[PDB]
């Protein structure tokens, strides 16, 4: 279970990056 | 643009938001993840309503 | 198990959908993100089926 969490933070860090990299290449 | 994204992001919560998202979305694993998510937001925004 | 997890959101690009929400929620910056997530997922659901 919190096995579990620590992945989703993981992804979800994952995402936010990626997030302000598209976030950049638009403005 | 790129600044006023990453403050909207810090100060609504949204990498905690997509933590829990995710976690549900494992827990679940459904055949469709769209209208998963869908509703779990739909729920998330009646807690936000009342 | 913490490996099916990882495998589901691999294979169902799980990711880049979820990015391409929030980009999406960067873009309009809603006083309320949840309606927003929600009618964007509504309209990905409704393409789904
Ligand atoms: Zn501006
Ligand atoms: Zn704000
Ligand atoms: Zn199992
Ligand atoms: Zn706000
Ligand atoms: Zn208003």
């Amino acid at each position: 279970d919190e096995a579990q969490e620590e992945l989703a933070w993981k992804i979800a860090k994952m995402i936010v990056s990626d997030v302000m990299q598209q976030a950049q290449y638009d403005q | 643009s790129l600044r006023e994204c990453e403050l909207y992001v810090q100060k609504h919560n949204i990498q905690a938001l997509l933590k829990d998202s995710i976690v549900q979305l494992c827990t679940a694993r459904p055949e469709r993840p769209m209208a998963f998510l869908r509703e779990y937001f739909e729920k998330l925004e009646k807690e936000e309503a009342k």
